[PDB]
């Protein structure tokens, strides 16, 4: 577990989007799913755990594995929590879900 | 993703022994090789985009690939073929630093024939391409620096075969 | 046609790929062009007769 | 490792190794040497070392071996100090890679769901290690000591 | 503690030390 | 370096959508690298941005973030 | 976010009246100038980086701000702040294509103060930047194209002072 | 592989319908184009050979791909790439008479990219030969047979790119 | 530096420092008065590196100074050994850290906006900072050179 | 989040000038406490427990907050409590290293004063127990390891009061 | 499947050229080294189940992989083990004899990984198992036959691994 | 090449080299400085032996350079004698080989398609290699000629 | 060379030679080795040399490669980065030598006759000089650059 991050959510000053967006940068989240596998298959199961849906056209594929490819996991994540989809679905108290 | 090091502990803890004769020169040879190591990823990491473009300058330019009908022929084809090719020199670098061709068969040659055939991208090319990368690299950080840059290449290249 | 035992006629485009284009199996045509491999003309030149 | 740590933390960050980090391999590279000392030193008398913590360990914390305790008995006496012959092999496993990654990720992440599940005291284990480390570190020179004394002080502060 | 072996050096079921001892109780002729 | 900031976000999106609510009006650390596409997206939506203040930035420095 | 038409029914409609002359004269008035805003607006995609570095360089450029100690320093600054300009010349464009400057506060305007006012950002040299760049593209596109972008350059300086 | 009698027939059975009127009209379009399909087909088969030395003598002669290094070089290349031109003015052949492309992605375009990307054939020079092979033949055939060869032609080249 | 970065590195993780992180930071501790004695063979010498530099590549590159270049004129070329200032400022700034985060916290993250947006050819920057390592690694010792010149490399890489 | 050489740098950059001889001297005291951070750096991660529940015995436990209505009553408080003390004696290890307090006030008493406020939580008492963690692990590296790591929980104590 | 003499030769016509005084002195390198080559495939011919069984008795003799659990356990893997182990020693001769390791990533190297990732057989004990024969025929043939021995036996645990 | 064809006959049979194809090996490898005199003869002369054979050849078969045959024009002669010379380089390669590998595998699989394909008669393309061989033959010693007639022979009988 | 200087020097004075003329003997007898260290530096690396060195000079005189200019066209550049191969193996027999009567008295006595008959600027072949000293003197050690150097700028010298 990462701990500041569970007493920074359960304070309230964190919003919880930014709780999914600092855990999904953090070092355990890189172990478990973004060192086994390549960016093509690390960026769908980023979609399934940041968004709740795989990605739905190869025009999403392009531009993500592009993301990817100029700044890493961080800048991954960072254009996945902040898109009109995780803001519209999510917004900034609920868990992401299936 | 292991270097020599975890590969060493992980057979001897495979086997569940101490660390043995066999196992210590092992690690010697690798403490031997690590700053030949590190001072070619460093020039390699002074030189990654001039060391792709000399490798598309020797390989795919002023072929067919770069012609109308070529994999190679679009500028969203063109960037996304320099991001390939600066993958492969990256993660060249990274085994030739482990010691350890793990990390190119866990995320570079896992996916990666089954990707190229979707997408219709040629095989043979992008092997001819990294093949000259390596001969690029082998010229630029010397004799046997080049030699362990290319076994990582060979690598590459005989997993996308 | 009984005089013969079978031996191996056809590969898929999968097996072949993977045995001919490997690195030590691989010429250096294939794919891509290789241009052509003269002397420098100034050596050419810079020598003791035509 | 050391190296496959550098190597993740630039692959992350999508760059190359920084030059700090490759000076830091350098000088574990350097360093190595010294480390395969110190793991010939935990190797070769592996016997006294655990021989010597079970004796001091059962001095100090005898309910375990006291019946109702876990470690009662001739097998279970046996398993207990094959459990201590297993954490110094990790302890040597980690003095040679430079970084508590063989450590931890071969025999730390679910130790309190093991030692849950089978009914030990983890405490006494901490107490184990403790009296190893003592062994170890009475074994040796000063920096040798204190450069294993940082891999079985991770061991024991990864157990609480 | 004095009964104890490293796992390492303790037999197994294809090492043939078990059987080391009915191979140095038997008697070979000459 | 990091952004308390303080908006209010109404959706236009839930009468179509029929989602249950999340509630508006936050007041959140964003770190400074991303509170870029933060505040854009906040422009996205309509929503209007109440109060932005430097927490943790000590501004002006070149390094040490 | 509302152009000419859109405020014009937003006022009809909270009368709840129809659209009487008047609206129809500002309708009339928008549906003539709206060709001149298609041509400026075309003439201003043309040339986006030639008129942000020509107001660096009329106003920024080798003053204090970009010497050390000011806060245009570093290569991180300066980008950010070419980025920033970037963002005044194109939103001054699209408010340009409305005919109204909601957009100019609705997501421009909205937090820059207090961001400015946070992270240390001079205001008074963004607005002599934001107004050599109203200048050079007054001089791009002539007087009354240059006259309808700068009264929302203006805008745009008047809710950052 | 179905011709257009076979695909309006599978369409209507697919349905479950009997044969309507926009059924009727097709095969009466068919049954109408059907006979100068066949005169295109004679006198395409009369012309194989020459249309397939017109195509490379107007697209693959004398350019690098017949010099050393090209993949038409040796014997061998040359005897397999008029093989494979033969082959693409066939099947075009059988496709026109059809009237439905389906003969063409189920007999030729099928593994056609993976085992060209394999061998390292050039994907751009082949079609240039497809599309000089195309233009000789409607020259041979006329205006509105070489159109009705060239939609074929051109599936073929779609498919292989 | 390199504190800073293992104090991070160690902070996302939700760890203290591990063990071979702290033998880092003290390598880097012990290796700083080298450190420091380079700092002052790069800081002493700046006019004759800049000047000497700056002669090498207009002589290598001389388009960027004849007219249609960049570094046309007077106040150009001197704003052009300004910028090579700036960037032998920041190696002597990465030099002393330990590490390239003050070079590229500084002066290498948004290098290629600033300078397309003045018009600049960045290959010529490049071999700028080329001549440069030329004209430093030729006034030092050979690890002080090595050690120098993995910063230059730092630099000409984030070049291009 | 800086050290003090990362201090250093900053300030002779927001000069714009060269280090000169204080801040080469600045950089050799920190060079020469270098060593003593580390030892004691070591030591304090050897005892983190020991000094934790030493400080808790010393202050918090046998009082009224331990005692119901207390604010360190039930197990989720001791162990909330718990957890404060542990980021609190981490935290000051950190600074300790870096030889500079910007890592407190940027990641521990950023929102610390405003959280302890609405959760109810006494400060004074927790003051107290930092006070005895900090004569704890002073008695723990001995003297001047003991004011060097001292100094920045007084900075932490006077932060949260 | 090419010697020394059929690479020289392709790469000669793959240039176009005729045999120049380069290619001469590598045939004239392959017609010197000829004789060796000849004499000690002889001698590895005369004790192929000798080098085999020696190598087995090295290395996979008495651990854990004949012991149950292991690979190697059943009669019918040792079988196919032995038979493993005299295909690489087989095809190391015939790499020896052409001169050329183009035969092993053909007919040895070419499914083998996956070939034993499928069937679950460890890549590291077979490594260790040619390195044994290697060393075994080494000890056979002398020192330089030996080491061009061992280059062909490096390119099977290379391709290998 | 002899070792090739060796190595695959001994490998389809499962078996090793037998020794009388070893000392086939032995004896090409012993023979090969003759082989290699006979390339040198053959390189070195290319010239007079392309322009004496077509000389001979249009002499012989004159229609095929009349108006209406395939070698018509400056162009087209040119290239007749460069499939002359690549026919020749053929010949050195198999001389060299020590067997007809190289020859057949790479000019003389799919000749018959390639020159129906561009119109060509074959027969004059044997007389061009008949007046090539006997060129060639005139060149030479008496057994040079006659191991450099066989791949001669083997190329015209291929033709036909 | 330096034997020959100090034979003919005392030659024409009707005396041996003189101690200090041996010793002088002596040192470059000495000096040989690292002598035929720089030759070496300079013979296996001419490609590279060469073509830089008609680079820079192309891109700093463009004039003579323009039309109207001597160097004009592909065989006429061919010729001129054949005349700077004959300079630097000039360079290299000086380097050997040990001083500048093989340079001088093969390539450098008639060089303004032959050039003013060549219709050739004899600035832009000092600069061709001075291009190809900058990539020799990049390419070595520093006393090795010096001494390669001392060669250059004599031939520099004899130009103008
Ligand atoms: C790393 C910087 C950092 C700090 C320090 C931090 C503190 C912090 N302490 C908290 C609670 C707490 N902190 C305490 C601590 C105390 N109360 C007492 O009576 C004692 C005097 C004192 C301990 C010495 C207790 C009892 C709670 C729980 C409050 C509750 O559950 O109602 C909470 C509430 C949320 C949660 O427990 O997980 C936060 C965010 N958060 C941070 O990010
Ligand atoms: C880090 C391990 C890793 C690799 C290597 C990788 C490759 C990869 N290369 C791709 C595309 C590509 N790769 C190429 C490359 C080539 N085509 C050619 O003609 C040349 C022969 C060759 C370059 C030398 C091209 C042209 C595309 C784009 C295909 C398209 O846009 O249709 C794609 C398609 C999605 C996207 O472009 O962003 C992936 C996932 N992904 C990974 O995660
Ligand atoms: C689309 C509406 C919109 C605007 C305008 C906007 C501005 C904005 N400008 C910023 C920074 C900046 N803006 C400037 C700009 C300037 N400083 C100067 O000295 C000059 C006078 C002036 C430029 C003309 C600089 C230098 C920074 C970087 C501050 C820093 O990195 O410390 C930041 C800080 C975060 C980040 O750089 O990416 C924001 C959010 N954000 C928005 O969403
Ligand atoms: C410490 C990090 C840092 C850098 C790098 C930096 C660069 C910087 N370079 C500038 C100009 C310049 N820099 C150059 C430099 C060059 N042009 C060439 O042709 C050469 C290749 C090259 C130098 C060798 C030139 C010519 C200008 C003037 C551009 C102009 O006047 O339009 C300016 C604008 C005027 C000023 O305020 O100085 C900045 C801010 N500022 C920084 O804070
Ligand atoms: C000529 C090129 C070539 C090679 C090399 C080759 C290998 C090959 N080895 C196999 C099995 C095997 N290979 C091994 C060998 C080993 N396992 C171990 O534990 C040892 C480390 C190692 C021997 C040194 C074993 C034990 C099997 C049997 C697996 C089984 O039966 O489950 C199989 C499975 C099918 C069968 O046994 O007959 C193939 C195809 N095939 C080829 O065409
Ligand atoms: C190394 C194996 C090899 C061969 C043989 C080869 C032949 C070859 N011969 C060609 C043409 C030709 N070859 C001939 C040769 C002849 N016509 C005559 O009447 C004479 C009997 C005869 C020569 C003595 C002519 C006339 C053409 C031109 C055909 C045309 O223009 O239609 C061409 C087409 C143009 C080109 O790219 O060169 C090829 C590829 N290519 C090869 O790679
Ligand atoms: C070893 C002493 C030595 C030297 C120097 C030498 C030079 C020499 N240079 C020649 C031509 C030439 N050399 C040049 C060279 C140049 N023109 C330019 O613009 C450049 C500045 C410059 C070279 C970088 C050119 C253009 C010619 C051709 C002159 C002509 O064709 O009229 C020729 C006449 C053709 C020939 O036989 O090569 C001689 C003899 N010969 C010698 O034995």
């Amino acid at each position: 577990s990462i701990s500041y991050l569970e007493s920074q959510v359960k304070s309230g000053d964190i919003s919880m989007k930014e709780f999914v967006r600092r855990l999904a940068k953090s070092p355990l989240y890189r172990k478990q799913f973004f060192e086994p596998f390549i960016n093509s298959r690390a960026l769908e199961l980023a979609f399934r755990h940041i968004l709740g849906r795989g990605p739905s056209s190869r025009e999403e594929v392009q531009e993500y594995f592009a993301i990817v490819s100029s700044g890493g996991l961080a800048a991954l994540v960072d254009a996945l929590v902040d898109s009109q989809e995780y803001a519209d679905y999510f917004g900034e108290e609920t868990v992401p879900y299936l | 993703m292991q270097d020599a090091i975890t590969s060493v502990i992980n057979s001897a803890d495979v086997q569940g022994k101490y660390l043995d004769g066999s196992a210590m020169d092992k690690l010697k040879a690798y403490f031997t090789t690590g700053a030949l190591r590190v001072r070619a990823a460093s020039t390699i990491s002074a030189n990654a985009a001039a060391i792709v473009k000399e490798a598309v300058a020797k390989s795919l330019l002023y072929s067919d690939v770069t012609r109308p009908g070529g994999n190679m022929y679009t500028t969203r084809r063109y960037a996304a073929c320099i991001r390939d090719l600066d993958y492969y020199l990256r993660y060249a670098t990274y085994a030739m630093l482990a010691g350890d061709p793990s990390i190119l068969d866990e995320r570079v040659l896992n996916g990666l024939k089954e990707t190229y055939n979707s997408l219709g991208v040629p095989v043979g090319s992008t092997v001819q391409a990294i093949q000259a990368m390596k001969e690029v690299t082998a010229g630029l950080v010397g004799a046997d620096a080049g030699r362990e840059m290319g076994v990582y290449f060979d690598y590459i290249c005989s997993g996308l075969s | 046609g009984e005089d013969t035992v079978p031996y191996e006629r056809y590969l898929t485009p999968g097996g072949y790929s993977l045995r001919q284009t490997r690195p030590g199996a691989l010429r250096e045509d294939v794919g891509v062009k290789v241009k052509v491999e003269k002397t420098a003309r100034f050596i050419e030149l810079g020598t003791s007769s035509t | 490792s050391i190296v496959t740590k550098s190597i993740v933390n630039a692959d992350a960050e999508a760059r190359y190794l920084s030059p700090g980090e490759l000076d830091r391999i350098k000088a574990f590279v350097t360093s190595g040497e010294s480390r395969l000392r110190i793991a010939e030193t935990l190797t070769g008398s592996r016997e006294r070392i655990i021989k010597s913590a079970g004796d001091a360990l059962f001095q100090k914390r005898p309910d375990v071996v006291s019946p109702g305790g876990n470690a009662y008995g001739e097998e279970m006496t046996a398993t207990c100090l094959r459990d201590m012959d297993y954490y110094l092999r990790l302890i040597t496993y980690g003095v040679v890679a430079g970084d508590v990654t063989p450590i931890e990720e071969i025999g730390l992440v679910g130790v309190r769901e093991m030692y849950k599940s089978l009914g030990t005291p983890v405490d006494a284990v901490a107490q184990a290690v403790r009296e190893m480390k003592a062994v170890a570190t009475g074994m040796m020179s000063g920096d040798d000591a204190a450069e294993a004394g940082a891999y079985f002080d991770y061991v024991i502060g990864a157990m609480e | 503690v004095r009964r104890f072996r490293t796992p390492d050096r303790v037999p197994q079921a294809g090492d043939p030390a078990l059987f080391l001892n009915m191979a140095r109780s038997a008697q070979i002729p000459k | 370096r990091m952004f308390k900031i303080t908006a209010c976000v109404p959706s236009q999106s839930r009468i179509r959508t029929q989602r249950e609510l999340q509630n508006t009006y936050f007041t959140k650390l964003v770190p400074y690298d991303n509170w870029f596409r933060e505040q854009q997206r906040i422009m996205k939506m309509g929503g209007k941005i109440v109060k932005v203040q430097l927490a943790t930035g000590k501004p002006g420095t070149n390094t040490g973030l």
